[PDB]
RNA sequence: GGAUAGUGGCCUACCAUGGUUUCAACGGGUAACGGGGAAUAAGGGUUCGAUUCCGGAGAGGGAGCCUGAGAAACGGCUACCACAUCCAAGGAAGGCAGCAGGCGCGCAAAUUACCCAAUCCUAAUUCAGGGAGGUAGUGACAAUAAAUAACGAUUGGAAUGAGUACAAUGUAAAUACCUUAACGAGGAACAAUUGGAGGGCAAGUCUGGUGCCAGCAGCCGCGGUAAUUCCAGCUCCAAUAGCGUAUAUUAAAGUUGUUGCAGUUAAAAAGCUCGUAGUUGAACUUUGGGCCCGGUU
């Protein structure tokens, strides 16, 4: 404990990782479309509740 | 243009002003717009009348395309129009000769410059000049 | 008969215990006082200019344990030394002695955040640059 | 100087903005609907709640009250010329048993749908945005053109559009070009 | 009686001692020009109104005054004060809280542009003039509409606006807009961000790094070698050409309580009584009944 210096350490030391490239996702009415067919009619995440960002089990 | 159809609403006589004046909505479909010369030369004929006497301003397209709509104007000779169509529309349509005001800025501090001076200036002239070469 | 006067002429009288009763509240209190105006270091401003004299490492109230970053910040327009939160990881290193920074408030009107004890600013921008700018690489600091 | 140009919002959003029931009800609206934003939904329940409440101050009036009528007339001539009513429910209470949907119904994307001159509400808006679409006999580009009940008959693909029979857009004309270049 | 354009302690001479005040005078502060109005509100209300309109006051402070119907006029003089300019060292000339613009102050606010073409204004006056006014430049202050992609077959055609541009309209002349020859989509393209994922407040019991350090966090709180909370990746979420932050204010606030608070113990019944102002203050004075007229159902 005790921390005048060494600030910003774990931003500083944190290993880099790029931005990976993946397909451009649509803007706009097109987003709110891809939101209503992901939610919507892929409603297979009900597993008793309807989970929207499932954890990779 | 192709099926120009020219049409002349609200066409009430102004003997006031010599002229008659009327609303021109023209239908130009399949084209950009026509021209004003290629306007004030059809209402001429269209209403037997020299070309110059008639005056035409204030054209805003429709959306789209098809029409223009604006305001017409046509008066009782072409001394009429000389004399109460505006300079900038006489120079507009070529009748007038546009004038050769100088500059706003420049033309006030010439009227400044001569303001500061008083009478003729040819006696301040003078003795300037005798005060400079002696 | 609930204490309050209830006679169709009793309006000043109500108006009056109105009057005395408002100075209790907190906030017509403050506007009336002018405090803002008077001894607030911003003088009621969203935003202050100033000079930082030095840095500081202010410990973190309990039950949190750790060595919050701060300035010590001489307002330009006031002249009142606050101490100002320097709010996002490595930002300190970017604030150097005597560099214009600007202040805003942190967020508790006139109080301080969680488990920071007694600062109630936080620097905006260095040298005309945002902290958040300098945070993410979007702009570099001139450090001229 | 001049005197003040009056403007004012048409929508506004909703408190405790976070319901989950709202939200996906909000989000259905959007998916079937083809609106692009929130804020289209916004909007329209900004007006729906505006002429509710001019509604409710309106029944709150006596009977034959002279404002309660004309400005009750007023209101329903003006919702049955939008469409948004219906002819058989010209009663006054119909206005307040109104939803959202009527008035989502009535713009002029799902409505080019519904003529059927859309592949989808999504295919729609593209269309009316590109001034493809016309009401009448004029180019519009607005998806939310609350369209009159004398306009449903008269929409269809516009005179200047490619789909109008017009000349064959720029794209077609880029690839005939080509083909007989190529075919030269 | 003077003075006034005129009433008047407006001023002057004589005379009486009066005028205001606990129904809040006088004095002080105002980060106070007043109002029409603005934001937010079931009803009541709270806060704001420098600013496009009306009325005031000012031309750096203060006074005096000429002309004129109209001025205490400042883009008119006179003097002092404080600034400040050119001098050939005897002299002379100024008030941007007009327009632009510069410095300073600051968290905080645009071009030393074009034009009298509108709306008006003035003059001897159709014609001249007008930084009044309009146009353009800057402008994410705020408001309106709305691109960032659609379809087909399991990879293709078809459309388009951004952005250019002959032309015309537009305009005082122009810039843009409306139209439109021609050019202008296939992604590494013509690439939408701002905040967030423990709860309020839906959205990760995913991975790597750190190990009460760095740090996050409006509040509760997370972090001390298995972090759903820090720094990163992926995914997801809310709003979306907008999003967040700080301050102030409003609703929530029945925490300002007339509507509509609480006083035994949470803060609060003065130690008790008297008592002026103030607030409130027992009942009673014409009722009941007949005969018609004319309105609405």
């Amino acid at each position: 404990h005790g921390s005048l210096a060494r600030a910003g350490k774990v931003k500083s030391q944190t290993p880099k990782v790029e931005k990976t490239e993946k397909p451009k996702k649509p803007k706009g009415r097109a987003y709110k479309r891809l939101l209503y067919t992901r939610r919507f009619v892929n409603v297979t995440l009900v597993n008793g509740k309807r989970r929207m960002n499932p954890g990779p089990s | 243009s192709d099926a120009v159809t020219i049409r002349t609403r609200k066409v009430i006589s102004n003997p006031l002003l010599a002229r008659k004046q009327f609303v021109v909505d023209v239908l130009h479909p399949n084209r950009a717009n026509v021209s004003k010369d290629e306007l004030r030369e059809k209402l001429a004929e269209v209403y037997k009348a020299e070309k110059d006497a008639v005056s035409v301003f204030g054209f805003r397209t429709q959306f789209g395309g098809g029409k223009s709509v604006g305001f017409g104007l046509v008066y009782n000779s072409v001394a009429e129009a000389k004399k109460f169509e505006p300079t900038y529309r006489l120079v507009r349509y070529g009748l007038a000769e546009k004038v050769e005001k100088a500059s706003r800025q420049q033309r006030k501090q010439k009227k400044n410059r001569d303001k500061k001076i008083f009478g003729t200036g040819k006696r301040l002239a003078k003795k300037v000049a005798r005060r400079n070469a002696d | 008969g609930k204490g309050k006067p209830r006679g169709l002429n009793s309006a000043r009288k109500l108006r009056v215990h109105r009057r005395n009763n408002r100075w209790a509240e907190n906030n017509y209190k403050k506007r009336l006082l002018g405090t803002a105006f008077k001894s607030s270091p911003f003088g009621g401003s969203s935003h202050a200019k100033g000079i930082v004299l030095e840095k500081l490492g202010i410990e973190s109230k309990q039950p949190n344990s750790a060595i919050r970053k701060c300035v010590r910040v001489q307002l330009i327009k006031n002249g009142k030394k606050v101490t100002a939160f320097v709010p996002n990881d490595g930002c300190l290193n970017f604030v150097d002695e005597n560099d214009e920074v600007l202040l805003a408030g942190f967020g508790r009107k006139g109080k301080a955040k969680g488990d920071i004890p007694g600062v109630r600013f936080k620097v905006v921008k260095v040298s005309g640059v945002s902290l958040l700018a300098l945070w993410k690489e979007k702009k570099e600091k001139p450090r001229s | 100087p001049r005197a003040p140009r009056t403007y004012s919002k048409t929508y506004s959003t909703p408190k405790r903005p976070y319901e989950s029931s709202r939200l996906d009800a909000e989000l259905k609206l959007a998916g079937e609907f083809g609106l692009k934003n929130k804020k289209e939904i916004y909007r329209i329940s900004f007006q729906l709640s505006k002429i509710r409440r001019a509604a409710r101050d309106l029944l709150t009036r006596d009977e034959k009250d002279p404002k309660r009528l004309f400005e009750g007339n007023a209101l329903i001539r003006r919702l049955v010329r939008v469409g948004v009513l219906s002819e058989d429910k010209k009663k006054l209470d119909y206005v307040l048993a109104l939803k959202v949907e009527d008035f989502l119904e009535r713009r002029l994307q799902t409505q080019v749908y519904k003529l059927g001159l859309a592949k989808s509400v999504h295919h729609a808006r593209v269309l009316i945005t590109q001034r493809h679409i016309a009401v009448g006999k004029q180019i519009v580009n607005i998806p939310s053109f609350m369209v009159r009940l004398d306009s449903e008959k008269h929409i269809d693909f516009a005179p200047t559009s490619p789909f109008g029979g017009a000349r064959p857009g720029r794209v077609a004309r880029r690839n005939a070009a080509r083909k007989a270049e190529a075919s030269g």
